[PDB]
């Protein structure tokens, strides 16, 4: 969309209603007329499009004003309170832009940021813009977190995150224009490759990836048209779905030449009782002849009862031979019917071994994109993310994706190696207690108003805690860490001298042996300019292939692409790096997936603050005081980068409200 | 409200592969005996059939008379009187076969006889015998 009202899907708002967001802000244009409803809309919309229109520069609200006109320029507190709104949420002015209105000279409050990862980066550099003290704790020796990039010599290649899925709507295309990375496109063509090493032909490969698309959507079926979602008390997942409707195929398969042999017996002995009536009426005309015969032999002249004896039997044979005749067209009918039906067989199967094999690669495609095993996958509620996502083409980051979060650390106040170990919250403030990583000796206490934890999923689900929480969290918030899921992918870097490959191809596959290795580097990346590989590691085979040396994984890596292209095509790769989120300790898996038995509920009780008992008993109820941010906290965009960074952009708002005031509600 | 074209899906049937955690396999293999079952059941009746199709060897050919072309006739010989009343004991009241010994009188002009000849030739009586029989 174009316009105004490109700014608005371009910022994930509807362009003609007021969000939930807008109705809290704004509770006075929300209740009152229409017309005042609209001109509030174009007000956002306008002030959206200004600062989408070029993101490289503060928007001021007296730049915006200049540019309104009337008779949107004539109520100057809407404009005001509309641009005050858009600026604390992150809406306009968030990312590395240029400041028009230099900092204050004194800060108000200070924040504690768990993590600096994106989604901790993006809230630092919103509080630090809004006024406050912020200083960001980060275990690792680098910023990024997830954001993981690989770089030897001129060799570059993503460990993390490595895509952006579409510029229509996402946040990281305002980020692209305001830090320059080399955004590359990602042709979608995926040639399979068999376990024997060559194509899959692509009569197969269309019919396997519609019949994947149709098994999916025969999912959708079983759990929004049938409420199949309970199963023995327990919820049902998809991995379960997909079998029971693998399972109903092959059963209607059956069915199938069951009725279809079964209408040859019908016609096979309507046969044979069609050929006893022709033995014996073949052998009452075998009699009849005689006697006609032996009557004809009484030579003339005769006495009229003889003279009838002859004229009888012989109309007597001839209605038998009528007779037996009827009942050749007949036995000539159902001979070809038999030839028809027993040459129109049904399907003898519903998938082959061969079928079946590639099938099992889709389903890693499906476990790859969802870092976890189809089985842990929530059927209800796997895919409830899918109405939002992005238009246009996934990209990838020539430079390596780590370029987006340092750009983001400039100006900020970051201690590495810095790992947080206890987090301490009262009525009054707040202590959070880290120690150095080199050596654990060195103990660190830093008080603040109020605390973010961008902690990784896992973290949190650690047993025993890696970080602890005093007072302990609620209930019904570690009840939401143990429900929710915190899924596992890895990727192998093989670093080459030459290109060996299709160029022209960004990626290909290779199909499993087995269902339960079909994960085991069933797809090879290839988008670099330089020559690099990577090749993923998805589903179950994800944390099984942890244990095993990468001298093993790049060997098995090897001979898959000697089979594929040549044994004497492939030489041994000059740099090899294989990643293992599951045994990194500041991650302990990749990113989150909506498991059984979980719902989108869970991402929003993660994204809850917490507030503190009063110190004295009878004192009024606190401020909160711990906040909690990162990909599993955005219930409509995680498991992303884009959702951190929004996530970030979303408690920087709602810090600042808390402890700087929000003065645009009136 | 409908599942995919080439997906078949029936509350029915997912209630049966779900009742235990083999009730799956018990089910297909079921239907996979109850297959063999039907196929040699097949084999078998294919093989009487082809048995009693050779007992039928050359057909009804031997056996067969020359059909005789005859021109239909009013006149009623005594000859032709007589083969009539002996197909009546033998046929009753199936005109076409009584049509068909006389030769030269078709259909019609046999009914004629069962009611001008009636008195004469005592129809009613031979009707009767041929009645209990």
């Amino acid at each position: 969309p174009s316009g105004v009202e490109g700014a608005a899907f371009q910022s994930r708002l509807p362009h003609d209603r007021m969000t939930s967001q807008e109705a809290a802000c704004f509770p006075d244009i929300i209740s009152g007329p229409q017309q005042t409803q609209k001109v509030f809309l174009f007000i956002r919309n306008r002030t959206l499009q200004l600062w989408l229109d070029n993101p490289k520069i503060q928007l001021t609200f007296e730049a915006t004003l200049q540019q309104l006109e009337a008779p949107y320029n004539s109520d100057t507190v809407l404009v005001h309170r509309v641009h005050s709104y858009l600026e604390r949420h992150g809406l306009i002015n968030f990312g590395i832009y240029k400041r028009i209105k230099p900092l204050p000279t004194k800060k108000t409050g200070k924040v504690i940021i768990i993590g600096s990862g994106v989604s901790g980066l993006a809230a630092a550099r919103q509080l630090q813009s809004f006024g406050m003290d912020v200083t960001l704790l980060e275990a690792r020796d680098r910023v990024g977190g997830r954001v993981a990039t690989f770089r030897k010599g001129n060799y570059v290649a993503d460990l993390g995150a490595m895509v952006v899925t579409g510029l229509g709507g996402n946040p990281m295309a305002v980020v692209s224009k305001q830090v320059n990375m080399e955004l590359a496109k990602i042709k979608q063509k995926c040639p399979l490759y068999e376990a024997n090493g060559q194509a899959v032909p692509k009569e197969k490969d269309e019919m396997v990836e519609q019949e994947f698309n149709r098994l999916l959507e025969a999912t959708s079926y079983l759990s929004h048209q049938l409420d199949f979602n309970v199963l023995n008390n327990k919820p049902v997942s998809l991995g379960q779905a997909l079998e029971v409707v693998i399972q109903l195929q092959e059963k209607h398969v059956k069915d199938e030449q069951i009725e279809h042999w079964k209408k040859i017996v019908k016609t096979q002995e309507e046969l044979k009782e069609l050929l006893n009536k022709m033995v014996n009426l073949k052998e009452k005309i075998k009699e009849l002849h005689q006697q006609y015969k032996e009557a004809s032999e009484v030579k003339p002249p005769r006495d009229i009862t003889a003279e009838f004896l002859v004229k009888s039997k012989h109309r007597d044979l001839t209605a038998l031979c009528k007779e037996y005749d009827e009942l050749a067209e007949t036995q000539g009918k159902l001979e070809e019917k038999l030839q028809e039906l027993e040459a129109n067989p049904p399907s003898d199967v519903y998938l082959s071994s061969r079928d079946r094999q590639i099938l099992d690669w889709h389903f890693a495609n499906l476990e790859f994109a969802n870092a976890t095993p189809l089985s842990t996958l929530s059927l209800k509620h796997w895919d409830q993310d899918d109405d939002f996502e992005f238009t246009g083409s996934h990209l990838t980051v020539r430079n390596g994706y780590s370029c987006v979060p340092v750009a983001l650390a400039e100006g900020l106040d970051i201690k590495l190696n810095t790992a947080v170990r206890q987090v301490r919250y009262t009525a009054s403030g707040c202590e959070v207690i880290a120690v150095n990583t080199r050596s654990t000796s060195q103990t660190f206490i830093y008080k603040c108003d109020a605390v973010l934890c961008t902690l990784p999923l896992g973290v949190l689900k650690q047993q025993p805690p890696a970080v602890q929480f005093v007072p302990p969290l609620p209930e019904w918030k570690t009840s939401a860490v143990q429900r929710m899921g915190f899924g596992n992918l890895n990727k192998v870097v093989l670093c080459f001298d030459r290109v060996f490959w299709d160029p022209s191809v960004n990626l290909f596959g290779h199909v499993g042996s087995t269902t339960a290795s079909r994960g085991e580097l069933f797809l090879f990346w290839n988008l670099y300019k330089a020559p690099i590989l990577l090749a993923l590691v998805a589903g179950e085979a994800a944390g099984i292939m942890e244990n095993i040396s990468d001298d093993v994984i790049v060997g098995r890596c090897l001979a898959i692409l000697k089979g594929i292209f040549g044994s004497s095509a492939v030489p041994q790769p000059k740099e090899t790096v294989v990643s293992r989120w599951r045994a990194d300790p500041w991650a302990r898996g990749s990113y989150s997936y909506v498991a059984a038995g979980s719902s989108g509920n869970d991402y929003d009780l993660m994204a809850q603050p917490i507030t503190p008992g009063p110190s004295i008993p009878g004192a009024p109820q606190p401020i909160p005081r711990l906040f909690f941010a990162g990909e599993h906290t955005i219930r409509n965009y995680p498991a992303t980068v884009h959702g951190a960074l929004l996530s970030g952009l979303r408690e920087a708002g709602r810090i600042a409200d808390q402890f700087l005031g929000a003065m645009y509600t009136l | 409200r409908k599942p995919p074209k080439g997906m078949f899906l029936s509350q029915e049937d997912v209630e049966a592969v779900s009742a235990n955690a083999t009730a799956a396999t018990t089910v297909l293999r079921q239907l996979d005996m109850e297959l063999v079952s039907v196929k040699r059941q097949i084999q078998n009746i294919k093989q009487t059939n082809s048995a009693l199709k050779e007992k039928l060897d050359g057909g009804i050919e031997p056996y067969r008379l020359p059909e005789v072309i005859q021109k239909c006739n009013a006149r009623w010989t005594t000859e032709e009187q007589l083969l009539a009343v002996q197909a009546i004991r033998k046929y009753g009241r199936d005109f076409q076969a009584i049509s068909d010994v006389i030769g030269n009188k078709s259909v019609v002009q046999v009914k004629n006889f069962f009611v001008n000849y009636r008195r004469r030739f005592n129809i009613d009586e031979v009707l009767q015998e041929w009645e209990a029989e």
